[PDB]
Parts: structure tokens; C-alpha cells; sequence
């Protein structure tokens, strides 16, 4: 909602499919753009961890 | 980590 | 810094000029892409106030 | 509004 801040890769500001939060800087992004599920245990965005994505 | 998916298909 | 969310509408994840931030989701913008300077008393972005940039 | 410049160029 608009508390929340998408802050994807992609760079499209969509709520769309599942979606995972960065630990530090709470960002959402999405899972698929970001190579990431459900599964991991910890999360930081590419921008908190830099690297390829 | 924390995720979510506001749309989510069921089977119900 | 890390803990500061840049969200402008150039995508451009870089911290350069004169920048403002969102009084209710906190991001920072750029201000020359947005159209504002320091003198506003307020500022929303793009995304908690809708409107053609 | 809440601004900053962190590069700002100076007179001194
Ligand atoms: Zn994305
Ligand atoms: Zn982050
Ligand atoms: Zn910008
Ligand atoms: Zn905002």
C-alpha cells in the first residue's frame, strides 16, 4: 500500500506476483526479477548488497 | 525474510 | 546513505543535486526531475500523489 | 520539505 515502498530492479512501480522485502532499507521487490523465493532465510536489495543479478 | 503476494490464485 | 531510499522517477539509483524527500514514504527524488526546489513547504511523490511529472 | 545536497559546491 502506499506506506509500503517498491523499489524493484525492473523499475515498474507494480504490485504484482510474490514479492520480497529488503532487511535494512525495507524496499519491496520482485522475486522473480531479483532471482530470489520464498526460501531464504535473509534478504537484502541490490542496491544494501551490490552484485549481478 | 519477509515476502508477500496481494493476489494470490486459490484453489478454494 | 545505505539507509536512505532513492526513488526518483529517472530510475537512476544515484545521489546528485539538490534532492527532496517524500514527507509520507520517505524516498528521495532528484528535484530537477520532479519540478521542485527547497522552497516547498511540503512534498509528495509521485506514487503517495499522482500526476504528471 | 525535508532537502539536502551532499556535493555542494562553496565559496570558501
Ligand atoms: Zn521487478
Ligand atoms: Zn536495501
Ligand atoms: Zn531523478
Ligand atoms: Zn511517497
Amino acid at each position: 500500500g502506499p506506506l509500503d515502498v517498491i523499489r524493484c530492479i525492473c523499475g515498474l512501480y507494480k504490485d504484482e506476483g510474490l514479492m520480497i522485502q529488503c532487511d535494512k532499507c525495507m524496499v519491496w521487490q520482485h522475486c522473480d526479477c531479483m532471482g530470489v523465493n520464498s526460501d531464504v532465510e535473509h534478504y537484502l536489495c541490490e542496491q544494501c548488497d551490490p552484485r549481478p543479478v | 525474510a519477509r515476502t508477500k503476494q496481494t493476489a494470490r490464485k486459490s484453489t478454494g
